[PDB]
Order: C-alpha cells, then structure tokens, then sequence
C-alpha cells in the first residue's frame, strides 16, 4: 500500500508551495499615504509584487534602487563600496589627503588676510 | 517682590531661532535664515527684543547699519574676533598677569598644607615643601598665552558678574558697556546680546547662551592652558608628578585659533567639520594600535568623513545666507574652495599635539568643547529626521520571523536560566517534537546547534502572564523636574503670544477653560503637584485599558535641547514605565544590554540614528512578546501604536510654525519646516531600552546565519561587537589577513542583516578594528587605559553646578570635577595645584561679588578668618585663608576633597577621615610628625582643635529620624547643613498646599510623621544607624522623602505653583542664611575658649583617633551606643615602612611590574575594584516573577530587619506590623519569602543605601595589575588579639590604600618602590561584634507611621499574589 | 517511515505558523490600532480578562 | 498505530492554527468602514459575551 | 484510517488558497477593484471565535487560580 505515501508527497508539495510563498513573501511597512492624508495599512505581497511598486513608486521609500535591490537579494554597487577591501577617497579627501601628506607648509594660507 | 537670577553657565542650548528672531527684528530683515521665525519677529516682535531694539544705543548703532557704515555678522564671526583679542593696554597687561600670579601663588601656597603633609606621611621628604618651591619658581611667571585666556575669561566673566548682580537688583536691567573688553561693546540682556565692534565697523547679534557659551568658551581653554601649563610644569620637575600627557600650549592655542578661523570661514554649520575632527583623533590612535588593513580602512573613510562634512557645511552656508542679510558675508575662500587648506593646516596641528602619543591623543578629546556649541536649527532638525521616518520599509517576512524568534530564544534562555524553567505557552501545539522536549524538560539547545528554521519555528510562540505589572505609581519614577508638554489642544501655550496669529490666541484663552491645572502646568511637578483627581491607580488602569490609544490629546514636542523629545503627562507615564517593566523584568534576559586559528574581530557601531528605522513591523514583532509576558497588550508597543498618529511640532518658544487663517487644531496645521505628521515611531530616547534589547536579538541571528560568536556590549546610543569565528588559516595568509577578511565579511552580513530589517548602516556610523576596544569613550590599549581628564574639568570655575550659587555646593563640585585628574589623570599634585587655583577663586576673588548676598558671604569668611587667625595664634589672615581652604566641610572648612581620597575612594566613616584629615593639616602648623604617634608638643594648637571637637554642649534633635536619613549625621550642631534639611520645611509648607491630596496629606503629617518615626527605635540602646536606615527605608515615609528631597534641590521652591521663574524673597534669604551659617560654622566648633577654659586640653598620649570619632558621634547625639559606623582611618592607622623589617606585621604590597614606573602600564595580577563581601543568605524556592520589583525589594528590607534585629525583645509584634503594614502578609507567611541570612555579623555585610558596595583604590583599575599584596602578616596578628572575631577596620579599604599610596610614591618620587609595608595602629582597631538590641520598637508610633504615610506604600501582596508563590 | 514523513510535515507546519504568527503581530500595527481591533487581531490578555471579569463580578453591588 | 495518530492529531490542530490566523490575516486585510466597524462591534459583543459567561458561573452556588 | 490524512489535503488546499487571497489584496486597487474590496470569506465570526476560545481559555486559568482563594 503506497497509497499513504503518494498522499504525504501530496501534502509535502502543498507544504513547500505555502512555504515558497511565505520564504518570498515582503512586507512593507505602515506608512503615510500620499498626499499625505492618512496612514495605510502594512500592506503585504509577494517579494516581485513590492519591487514592482517600489520601480514604480507606487509607495514612498527613499532609496528606490537600493530596496529593489535588497528584496532581490542582489549586491547593489553601493554596498559594495561601503563593504569594499579597500575604501577610496573623494576628490575632495584626495586633495586634503595630499595635503597632509608632506609638511612642507605647501597650505600657504595667511590668516591675517581673513 | 521676587528676583530673576540668570545662568553663569550654559545649561540649555543657542538657539538658531532666538539669534534669529532677535537679529531679524533688529535689522528688519533676515538674519541667520530666510523663515518664518524672521518673519513673525518683525511683524509682531517680542517686548524683550523691543526693549533692546528700543534703547539709545541700540537705535545708533541700528542707524550706523542702515547708513552702510558697520557690517552685519553672525556671531561665530565675534568668536572669533572674541578669542582673538589682544587689544590689551600696558595696564591692563600688567593688572591681570599680577592676578594670576597672585592666584597661581596661592593656589601653591595652600597645596603646600597637604603636599607636605602627604610628604611627611609618607615620609618621602609660606611654602615649606621643597618640591613646591621649586615649582614656584618656575611658575612665578605665566606664558602669554594663559595670561591671554585668563584675561578674556576674566573680562568676560566681569561683564556677566555685573549683569547677574544687577539683574537681581533690578528686574529688566540691561547691561551696556565698552569699557571691560576694549573695542567690543556690549548690550547684554537674559533675552538677548548684542555685540558691536568698532574699529571693524562689525556688529552681531546673539543670545545670552552664546554669550554664556563664550565665556564657557574661554573659561574652557583656559583651563586646558593652565592644566597643561601646570602639568608641564610639574613634569619638568619630576616626569611623574603632573599628567600622562604633554602638550605643548603653542600648539594648542594655534589650535584653538584654526578652529575658530574654521568656524569663521564657515558660519553656523562650521560646527559639522569640527564635529568630526573626533574621526581623526580616532584615526591617529588607530594609526598607531591597529594593523595596516584595519587603520587605513578607517582613515580613508575619516577623509570622506569630514570632506563630506565640509562640502556639506558649505552648500548649506550659501543655501542660508541667500536672502539673507548676511549674504554677503561668506568668505571668498569657501567660493573659492581655499577652506581644504585652513582644514589641512588645522588637522596637521592636531596631529602635532597627538605626537604619536595615545596619552595626548586621548586627552584631546577636549576639543570637541573647547569650540563651543553650535546654534541649533530646530526647524531644521526635525526635516532632517523626517525624511527617514515618513520612509517606507520593506521586510523579508523571514526576516521578521528569525527576529522575533531570535528575541524568543533570548527570553526563553533566560528563563530557563533564572527561574529554572521555561515560560508558560499559551500554544505549546506550535512546536515541532525536538522543541517539545526542550519545553517539558525545561532546557534549550545552545546557538552552535541551532538552525535559523528553529527560530522560525520559535517566533509562532505565545505567552501567558509572567511578570505583573504595579498596580499604584511609584512617584519616584513619575515625578521629575523637566518640563512636559502641553496637550495637543494647548500645545500653542508655549509660543510668545505676541507670535501667535489672532485666532490662536483667542482659541487659547478658550481651550485653557477646558483643561485642567495639572495640564495647564507645563511642568513635571506641577503636573502631579495640581492634579486634584490623582489616585495611585491611574496608569495601571490607563494602561489597562489602553486609554493612551487614539488619544485626541497626544501631541510630540520637540526643542533644540538632541532635539528632546516630550508628550503630555499621560503619555510620558506609558513611556516611563512601558521602559521601567523592560528595566527591571526583561533586561535580566539580556545582561551585554548594561582550524588551527580563530579569526577575531571587532564592528563597532553608531546606533544613534537606529531609532529612527524602527518600525511596528520590525519592533513590535519583539515588543508583542514582552506584552504578553506582562500580560498587557499594547504597553510596549504603544510607541508605534500612537506616534504615526500625531502631529511632531517644534515647540522651541522661538521657533513657531506658520498657522493658516482659522486653523486652531494642530493636526490640521500645514505640514512645513519644523512640523510634520505621519511619523512612523523611532522618537530618540522612547523605548530605547526596547530597541536595545531589540538589537541583541538581532545580533544573535547574525551570529546564527554567520556561523560566528559574537560577544557584543551595547551602551546608549553604540555599541562594540566582538566577533570569533574559528577557521582553517589558508596558506600564505596570516593573522591579520584572516581577521580582517573576517570583519569585512561579518561587516558584508551584519549591513545585509540590518539592511534586512530596515536599518540601512553607513561606513560614516560604523567601523571595524581588529582587538582593540575604544567604547565608552575610552581608550585601551594592551589592556592600559588612556584617559581624557582634562574633557572632564574644561567647565571648572566660580558658581558651577550650583543652585542659587549656593558656596558649599560649589565648592564639593569642584572638588568633585578636579578629583577626576587624580582618578583618571593619576596626577595627585596636578589636580591638587588646579583644584586650589578654582577653589581660590571662589573663595577669595569671587565670594565678594555673589549675585545674590553681594558681599555679605566674603564679610562672613573674613570674620571666619579673623577668627582662625587667633584661635590658632596665625601670623595673617592670608594664613588663616591658607588654612580654611585646608580645613574638612564637615567643620565647616573649605576642602571639598579630604585627604584619604586620594588613597581610596569610600570610607563608611566620615567623621573620622575629617578629624585625621584636620590632624594632617595642623602638623603643617604645629611640626608634628605624622610619621609617629601623636604626642603632646609644646604647641597645642592641635590639642585646642581636637578639645574643640569633643568638648561641646550637647543639642540633640529629632536625632532618630536624623541618623535614618543619615546615619553619619552629628547632630548638636557639629556640622554643616544641606539643603535638603534646609528647605524641607518650605517644601512641606509648598505641598501641604498642592491640590494634589497624596501630596499635600503626606506634607501635612510630614511633621508629625517625623516625630513618630524618631520616636520609634528610641528605646533600643545599642543604636545602629544603618540599621536604622533599613527600618527607615522599609517604611512609606522614605518615598515621601525622596520626594521632598527632590523638590527640596530646585529653586524658588515657594513659587513652584506660582507658575513662574521668578525666584521667591523668601528663598532667596533663607539661602542667604544657610550659607552664611555654614560659613560661620568654623566659628562656632572651634570658640577661643576652648568651650571651657576649666576643661584641660585633651592630651594626645595614648589617645585613639577611632575612639575619640566615637565619642563625638555619641556626644552629639546624647546616645550611650552608637555601634556600626565609626571605623578606623585606614590611612592613619597604617605605618608606611619602604623596607624588609624584622616582622611583617603588616600587609605587604609588591611591585610585580619588572619596571621602575607603573604608570601607563599594565602588569600581571588581577584588577582590584575593592568588592566588598556579600550577604551569605538562603533563597527561599518560590516564583519570584509573581511579584514585582518593588515588593520584593520591601520583602528583602524586611528580612535585613529580621536579621539584625532578631534580638529584640519586641521582634515579633515589630515584624508582624511590618509585614502586615507593607505586605498585608502575616510575619510567619512573609518569613517562607525572606532570605534567611546565614552571616552572623551583619555589621560589614548589610547592604544599605547607606554603606559603600565596593571600596575601590584611588587609581586607575588597570594600574593595580602592576602590584600584589598580601594581607596575611597582619591577619595573623590580627586573628591573635581579636580571636577570629570581626573589627572596625575595613578589609578592602586596607588594600585599596597601600595599592593607591605605591602609586603617589611613585608620582612623588619618580620611582615606584618594589614592596611597601603597612603597619598598622593596633590600639585604633576595636572589636566590631553584632549587639544585643535589647529594648523594645514603639509599635503604636510604627502603626502611625504607616497610616499616616499610607499613600507611599508598594502594592500588597494579595492572597491571589500569594498562592502564586509556592506553585 | 509514516512517522519520519508526520515529523517533516509537523516541522514545515511549525515553520509555517512561525512565519504566520510573526505576520499576524506585524500587521496589527498603528493602522489596526485606530480602527480599534488590534486586540481582536493579538487577542485578549489577563490585564484585560481581570478587568472583565473584574465588571463582570461587580455589575452593580455583584 | 498510537504514534501515528498522535501525530496527525497534532497536524490538525496546526492546521486549525494556521487558518485562524489566515482568517484573521484575510479578514483583517479588508479594510472598509463596514468590515472595520463589524470586527469591533464584534469585539464589544465578545466582551459582553464574557461578562455574562462570568456572571453566570459566579451564580452557581 | 490512515488516509483520513487527506483531511489534511483538503486543508492545505484552504490554506493556501487563503494564502494567496491575503497577498492578491495589495493587488485590489487599479487593477482587481471594481467597487471597495472584491468578494472574499469575509468570516470575521471565525476570528471572533478562535479570539473567544482564546480569551475564555485564559478566563480559566485566571479563574483556577481564584479558586485557591
Ligand atoms: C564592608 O563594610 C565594612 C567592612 C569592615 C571590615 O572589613 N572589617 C574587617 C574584618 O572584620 C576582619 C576580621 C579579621 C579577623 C580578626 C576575624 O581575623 C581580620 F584579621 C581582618 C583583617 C583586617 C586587615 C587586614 F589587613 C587583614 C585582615 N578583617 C572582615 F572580616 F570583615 F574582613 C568593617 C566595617 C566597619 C564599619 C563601621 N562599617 N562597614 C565595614
């Protein structure tokens, strides 16, 4: 008798498609509607159904890309650099950076200028 | 009929809005920023800015600005020029260095009394002390630059001195001079300060806290200048003496310069950059602790750090100065992007001052106050934050799911740990069958067999009931001294009327009809104070039913103060005690909330802005779990259940929003700059105990999916994770390679984890390290810390952390501040010589210009003086000054910081250290020879002074109830009086009026109360003050105290329900009279009669100090028995021998350190922290978690009751009316609760509120690993005479001052000696043994003590609550 | 192995209620808190029973 | 056997778990005022049910 | 019977059809809302009675405890 048994694979397979959904399945939070008149509900949907209205600005979150992204489970360019081995500079900390390096009194400032 | 006295010191914030508002009105047009504030003060101005604007100088100066002839400014452009001046004349060169001199010589002078005392102790041997001579000698001429900052503190410092007296003497006075600082002219007001330059043709207009603030500015460097100089000073003579770190003041004044050129460039916002010079301190110390992946990591993000800042200060400089009047104020080298070099020079001198040295770099942390405070843009503030909190967040439910489940596991963990047994599950069915048995035996697996299914599994648990929430309010915790905001409908009482539209203003006056007095109150005390329809179970029953929820009158306050958070009283109450519960019920769950290699790591992380990505979702998911844990539904989630619901209004009284015609309901308000809707929670400081535990949670998961330990700490608003993780070290790779590969990929999961929750991380909030901890603001490295003490006495000067510029107050807070650079520092002679200088100050520059008593104060030490001067036959009143200053408090002295502090931080008897400490001092005077046994020299003066001290008429009082509050109280007289003794009775007047009947009942019985109460252990003969503190403690009048001691601590006590800031005559004198009392207190205990001339000197053969302590305690308080407190002076009775004598007889500290000197460095022995020994007692079994916090604290007193009063003959009818009063339980029913105390001798081992827990060395933890000791010599001999029988003698203290004084050696003698010996002074240890109470307690007076107080009593414990207990 | 089959299927049940139990609290959030059924979505607790049962046992006198 | 149908008995009750919250998770997500207002009324209604259950079983002796 | 495990079946059938029910909602507006919510269960009675069940569950302990009074 395997009858048993094909009905266990049965319920296994209803299991694991309750689960697929719940695992890929986004919340997003409570929040100001637009035009800001209220608050909506924590609406709930499947993990594509949020990125969706997320690239399509259907609800408000500021960085856009980087929610789809997050949801997708992708590493986003940001991310990497902020976790990167090595951390660059800014053209601006470049320059300070070159500054520092060197006390040859390069700064020529004069303060009694000011 | 009242006064108006102003700050000294900034104690609120610069607000950007009143600079504004008043600038903008006078100029009559924008002046810091183009809004609404700028707006409205020139439509409708205030008659504060009207008066200034007003007057005859004013008004040319305001002509001069319209003509074109002076330039308009903003006042960092004045700090500048401020900090800058040196428009001084050859006079007045010459008048303030001979000032200083003056002050540094006597600072000298009176550090001589206890450097040669200290010497002659130790006996390491107008100024006898050869090392102080020599210092004089180098002292004798101040730099320039001390000279330069004490000149404009001290001008600055005048121009305030005479506003405040003024302003006291007449209400409204306004201060107009240009005389004290030359060029700069003047016009101060509490409401405003304008500040003309002429030769500049410059004006500026502030407030009275940036005022303040540049005092403070100057104030601050030169305490830095002078602690430098003075440190640099005594490390030319001894490298040991002055502080860890040396600086060089050139540096640190150009420095000082830079910055304000900084702040010059770049208006306001220059503060940003400033702001994150901290990042570059942190990068030069990582630049010398931290591995070359590690520190570059962090310097390259420093870089972008403050560049960013920079590039973000200038575009929001030329984005405000647009419409401005101020437009054309910008400097050329922001435009022209020459500011990168006055950075570069400016971080390169910081790097200068640092010289490599983690010392220096440490202290440098000074510089973040050394510049003052920005002006605050509340306005700005709140758009700034509510970008982040109007954002929507978007969750993995999986990752909700393994939170909550991880936040589960925790509380289960716990548990399972502390009450040896799973919570109750109101659906155990959700777990699978592993889980089963974990629940049914009561275990759990450990994380290192937990999978990230299982804490999904967990997160699907339910919880019945198992803490309880207090049913009556414990107004310890409610009642405070901060202001509450109104409710939303009166929310527009706290803008000036004159800045509110005409409908407002008449809607106030309507709306107040409407509201009570406690909601019209606008303060925390008045708010309970005037609530005549409170009752006990008001926010038991709010949070019931949930009463908070959609409340019509929830409002959020905010002002520049972090931008501090408010909402009305009944909402404070939720988040009080939905913080409370967590504190003492949850947080015990939560303890860090306080191969062939392992790669280990450190993330540490800035939680500050965390708040603010919380959502219900993400924080909720946790907070359910603890409601029901309490069995309480929305408590813990009330933050995000109500916040999204209200309107956050700025409420700055300067600050107000722009409201539409008709338009009264704030929730209708246009939302614009500074008022916003639709906050989705995260308000800073709400619920913070919450998300902290929150964040743990989080953390385990982390560890979870990151196959990791994680040994995380987090403290306030950051914390430091400590990451392990075993692996198979790859070839070619080594150590470090392995550990920062680690960190970064821990890094990679602990942002993706974050992330995954809705908080984004940022490389500007979060860093990584390899081992080296730098939390909690302090440095270690290799174990050995590097303190920043200077940062913490930068504010040391005249009235500080003072009420009503009370003398004494300020003289314990300098004593106080200045004792962190012995602590910390480790510079004994360093914080000494810097402690007179301020106390000097204060005493003789300062004490005849008071605000308040004018010159009366200095005429009272002056006869203090005169006095001294003949009682101890002084050549001058100079000497008698240098004396006072060395004279206890207690006696009415002005040393704030007795001698055996600086050997060991706690004694359990006051009395005595002030009598060996007066001891010390007069041998300087009589050439006594602390290094032998006192003995009767030809001059007496010692022997006068101690007969002054025990000879005296008897005046006892109420001497109970005094020893209750505190048992090291004298009483007769014998000793100053505070101001919680003071004011009582004028705070009892004040309630005994409050509409509020729990107060006002309470203060009208409080009297009769008070005599009840002292009437209670009145018969007990053997009197045992801490003993009687736990009597006192466990009774409801002890709550109705702390109440009266708070309020008792505010000023114009008598107008708290006045609703005013006015300062009562009343107030103002009884202070004036408290004060000079005090003064003259010296007088009166040492009278030139010697309190009889019939009554022989008391001679000093073979007299014991400890004995004599205990005579006077007994005297003053006419008892027979005092036993349990005096004890003897470690640092007199113990002999310091620097040798190997015939016998120990002594406890032997050895230096283990290899090294001659120990300071800076760590040694091989465990950290002595003092720890005193518990109480041995048996837990009775029961389920502790019925009971709250509060009533098991009453089951605990009671049961101390039970135990050191067991031999009362009265003990049963005593316990059973305790425990029926407190408990509502019989005596034999509270006793199956009471730990039964296994300690015979309660006398060194109950705990009290009253008695030290610890009694740690006066030095760094870290730098008592250098030494061991060893106690046995003296045990031995000790256990020989007293039979194994306790004594007086504290253990640990013992300790704790041979290992402090090896330490002072060291700092005098530049060697650190390898062992000492400390010889002790057998007949000053008595036999300390527990007493017989014979007598019996007034029971009748114990029943109307708790009747009359009844209202103060904890919850009962119910027959319901009781049964509980034992299932 | 029918008992081996059960257990997979309890734990996936288990995982199930987990992920449900977790989104039944996130939902009741601010939203059902104004409508006044976040105690309907979280259920009743003792407080709130006690203070039932409390009325209930002391409608007038009784 | 007895293991067996302890196991499915366990299942059921799961599965009764599951679907309240579902119909709690489904009832709640429908958000009109007649929908919000009916779970509310219905909550009055539970309350009041509770009160009398109480009574009646205080009223026993 | 063994195979009363179908009841099971028949469940998980419900369950995720719920399950979807729950999640399609977002999709109402603009697209699957032809009025205000489209037609569901709508069995608010059933929470109801899990919340009695529940509420008078924990009615009995407290009342258990009572008892000992
Ligand atoms: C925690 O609070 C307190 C502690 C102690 C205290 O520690 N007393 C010493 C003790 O009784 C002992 C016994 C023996 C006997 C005679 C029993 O042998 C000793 F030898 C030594 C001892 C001495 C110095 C030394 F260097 C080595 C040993 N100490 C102690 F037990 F508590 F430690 C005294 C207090 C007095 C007051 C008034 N208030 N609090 C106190």
């Amino acid at each position: 008798n395997d009858n048993i048994t094909a009905r266990l694979d049965r319920i296994d397979e209803k299991l694991s498609e309750i689960l697929g959904m719940l695992h890929t399945l986004v919340v997003a939070s409570a929040g100001p509607t637009s035009a800001r008149d209220g608050i909506r509900d924590a609406m709930i949907g499947l993990r594509e159904e949020m990125i969706e209205k997320i690239r399509t600005e259907a609800l408000m979150t500021n960085d856009r890309l980087e929610a789809m992204a997050r949801l997708r489970n992708e590493e986003s360019e940001k991310m990497a650099k902020d976790t990167s081995d090595e951390v660059s500079l800014n053209p601006t900390s470049e320059k300070l950076n070159n500054l520092l390096e060197g006390n040859d009194s390069d700064n020529d400032l004069s303060l009694e200028d000011f | 009929a009242n006064v108006y006295l102003t700050d000294s010191y900034l104690k609120g914030v610069i607000s950007f809005s009143e600079c504004n508002a008043l600038g903008s009105y006078i100029f009559n047009g924008p002046y810091l920023k183009n809004d609404y504030t700028n707006l409205i003060s020139r439509q409708n101005p205030l008659i504060e800015h009207m008066n200034l604007k007003k007057l005859n100088i004013t008004q040319s100066l305001i002509s001069k600005y319209h003509k074109g002839e002076i330039k308009l400014e903003e006042p960092t452009y004045f700090q500048s020029l401020l900090m800058t001046y040196k428009s001084m004349t050859s006079s007045e060169q010459i008048a303030t260095t001979n000032l200083l001199k003056k002050i540094i010589r006597r600072a000298i002078e009176i550090s001589d009394v206890k450097v040669y005392a200290i010497l002659n102790k130790l006996g390491l041997k107008t100024i006898k002390t050869t090392l102080l001579k020599k210092l004089m000698c180098s002292m004798q001429h101040p730099p320039s630059w001390l000279i330069h900052w004490f000149n404009l503190y001290t001008k600055l410092n005048n121009i305030l001195t005479q506003y405040r007296s003024n302003e006291v003497k007449n209400h409204g006075f306004t201060l107009i001079d240009n005389q004290t600082l030359s060029g700069f002219q003047f016009i101060l007001n509490q409401y405003g300060c304008i500040v003309y330059h002429k030769e500049l043709k410059r004006i500026t207009v502030t407030t009275y806290n940036q005022f303040l603030t540049w005092k403070d500015i100057s104030l601050s460097r030169l305490n830095v200048c002078l602690i430098t100089w003075i440190s640099n000073c005594l490390n030319t003579l001894n490298k040991s003496l002055g502080l860890r770190c040396g600086f060089n003041n050139v540096i640190l004044t150009q420095l000082f310069l830079y910055g304000d050129c900084i702040l010059k460039l770049f208006h306001n916002e220059g503060f940003y950059i400033i702001k994150e010079v901290e990042g570059f301190i942190m990068s030069l110390i990582l630049n010398i602790t931290e591995e070359d992946q590690f520190r570059k990591r962090f310097y390259n993000s420093m870089l972008n750090n403050i560049t960013d800042a920079a590039n973000k200060a200038q575009k929001n400089l030329l984005s405000r100065v647009c419409h401005t009047l101020l437009d054309k104020t910008v400097s050329d080298n922001i435009i022209n992007g020459r500011w990168i070099i006055l950075l570069s020079k400016f971080l390169k001198l910081i790097k200068l001052a640092g010289d490599n040295n983690l010392n220096n770099l440490s202290e440098l942390y000074f510089l973040f106050r050394i510049f003052g405070h920005p002006m605050v843009d509340e306005r700005q503030a709140m758009d700034a934050v509510k970008i982040n909190c109007n954002e929507t967040k978007f969750y993995l439910l999986s990752s909700l799911s393994m939170l909550r489940g991880a936040f589960i596991y925790r509380i289960i963990k716990g548990f399972v740990n502390n009450y040896n047994r799973w919570p109750t599950l109101r659906n155990a069915i959700v777990l699978p069958l592993r889980w089963l048995t974990y629940y049914k035996l009561n275990t759990y697996p450990s994380l290192l067999e937990l999978t990230e299914r299982d804490l999904i599994v967990l997160s699907g648990l339910r919880f019945y009931r198992e803490f309880r929430l207090p049913k009556k309010v414990d107004l310890e915790m409610i009642i405070n001294d901060k202001a509450i905001s109104p409710p939303k409908n009166l929310i527009w009482t706290s803008f000036p009327r004159n800045y509110m539209p005409s409908h407002i203003q008449n809607y106030i006056e309507h709306e107040k009809l409407k509201f009570s007095e406690s909601d019209k109150s606008r303060r925390v005390l008045e708010y309970y104070l005037r609530d005549n329809k409170f009752n006990e179970c008001d926010l038991y029953n709010c949070v019931v039913n949930q009463s908070y929820l959609n409340n019509p009158n929830h409002v959020v306050s905010l002002t520049g103060k972090r931008m501090f958070a408010m909402q009305p009283g009944m909402f404070r109450q939720v988040q009080i005690l939905a913080e409370k519960m967590i504190a003492e019920n949850i947080l015990q769950f939560f303890p860090e909330s306080l191969n062939n290699y392992i790669s280990k790591c450190s993330i540490i992380t800035d939680l500050s802005k965390f708040n603010q990505a919380f959502r219900y979702e993400t924080s909720c998911i946790c907070s359910d779990v603890l409601d029901e844990l309490h069995g309480v539904q929305s408590l813990f989630s009330w933050l995000h259940l109500t916040i999204p619901h209200v309107t956050i209004i700025c409420t700055y009284r300067h600050a107000p929003p722009y409201i539409g015609d008709h338009i009264v309901d704030l929730n209708n308000v246009d939302e614009q700059s500074g008022l916003y809707r639709y906050h989705m929670g995260g308000i800073e400081g709400w619920c913070q105990k919450l998300w902290t535990i929150e964040a743990i949670s989080l953390l385990d998961l982390i560890s979870l999916k990151g196959k990791f330990s994680i040994t995380a700490l987090i403290n306030g608003d950051n914390q430091s994770i400590d990451i392990s993780k075993p692996i198979r070290l790859m070839e070619g790779q080594t150590h470090a390679q392995a550990d920062y590969l680690l960190a970064l990929n821990s890094l990679k999961l602990l942002y993706k984890e974050y992330a995954g929750i809705g908080h984004k991380l940022k490389g500007t909030e979060t860093y990584i390290s390899r081992d080296m901890q730098f939390m909690s603001k302090t440095i270690q490295h290799n174990g050995v810390y590097y303190p920043a003490s200077i940062k913490k006495v930068l504010r040391v000067g005249p009235w500080i952390n003072t009420i009503l510029d009370d003398f004494k107050v300020s003289l314990e807070s300098i004593g106080s501040l200045t004792q962190e650079l012995e602590y910390r520092g480790e510079s004994l002679l360093c914080s000494l010589i810097f402690r007179n200088v301020w106390l000097y100050n204060q005493i003789a520059l300062q004490l005849k210009n008071h605000a308040l008593c004018n010159n009366k104060l200095y005429l009272d030490i002056l006869k203090v003086l005169k006095h001294l001067k003949t009682f101890f036959n002084l050549d001058n009143i100079d000497t008698a000054l240098t004396l006072y200053m060395n004279l206890p408090m207690l006696f009415g002295g002005g040393d704030p910081n007795l001698l055996y502090r600086s050997f060991y931080r706690r004694t359990p008897d006051f009395l005595t250290e002030a009598i060996v400490h007066s001891v010390f001092i007069l041998s300087y005077y009589t050439n006594h020879d602390l290094k032998d046994k006192l003995q009767d020299l030809s001059d007496d003066r010692l022997n006068k002074f101690l007969t002054c001290i025990i000879t005296f008429d008897k005046n006892p009082n109420a001497e109970f109830v005094t020893l209750m509050r505190d048992p090291q109280a004298l009483g007769s007289e014998r000793q100053a009086k505070i101001t919680s003794e003071i004011n009582r009775l004028a705070v009892t007047e004040v309630l005994s009026t409050a509409p509020n009947k729990i107060f006002s009942k309470s203060a009208q019985h409080y009297t009769t109360t008070e005599i009840d109460l002292n009437d209670i252990m009145q018969n007990i003969e053997p009197t045992y003050p801490h003993g009687l503190r736990v009597v006192y403690e466990s009774l409801p009048f002890y709550k109705a105290e702390k109440i009266v001691n708070l309020i008792s601590g505010t000023k114009s006590i008598t107008n708290i329900l006045e609703k005013t800031s006015a300062i009562d005559l009343t107030d103002i004198d009884r202070a004036t009279e408290m004060m000079r009392k005090n003064i003259t207190l010296l007088i009166r205990i040492l009278p030139l009669d010697c309190n009889r001339d019939k009554r022989e000197i008391l001679s000093m053969e073979n007299l014991s100090i400890t004995e004599l302590s205990k005579y006077v305690r007994e005297r003053s308080w006419s008892l027979s028995n005092i036993v349990g407190v005096t004890s003897p002076s470690i640092m007199y009775t113990m002999d310091i021998k620097y040798t190997t004598s015939t016998i120990s007889s002594g406890i032997i500290i050895e230096k283990y350190n290899v090294n001659s000197l120990t300071r800076g460095e760590r040694g091989p022995t465990k950290p002595w922290v003092g720890s005193s020994t518990q109480e041995k007692k048996t837990m009775p079994v029961y389920n502790r978690q019925v009971l709250t916090k509060k009533q098991r604290d009453q089951i605990d007193l009671l049961a101390k009751l039970d135990w050191v009063y067991a031999s009362i003959d009265n003990k049963d009818e005593f316990m059973e009316e305790l425990s029926i009063g407190t408990l509502g339980l019989t005596y034999e029913k509270a006793k199956k609760l009471f730990p039964q105390y296994l300690s015979v001798n309660y006398l060194h081992r109950l705990t009290v509120s009253s008695r030290p827990c610890e009694f740690p060395a006066s030095i760094p933890a870290y730098r008592t690993t250098n030494y061991h000791f060893d106690t046995s010599p003296i045990n031995r001999i000790l256990t020989e005479k007293y039979g194994d029988e306790d004594i007086d003698i504290v253990f640990q203290n013992c300790i704790s001052f041979g290992l402090s004084l090896m330490s002072v050696v060291e700092q005098f003698t530049n060697v650190c000696p390898n062992r000492i010996i400390l010889i002790p002074k057998l007949n000053e240890i008595h036999l300390m043994k527990p007493p017989i109470f014979t007598g019996d307690v007034d029971i009748h007076k114990l029943k109307q003590v708790i009747q009359k107080q009844h209202m103060f009593l904890p919850d009962k414990i119910s027959l319901t609550q009781y049964v509980e207990l034992f299932l």
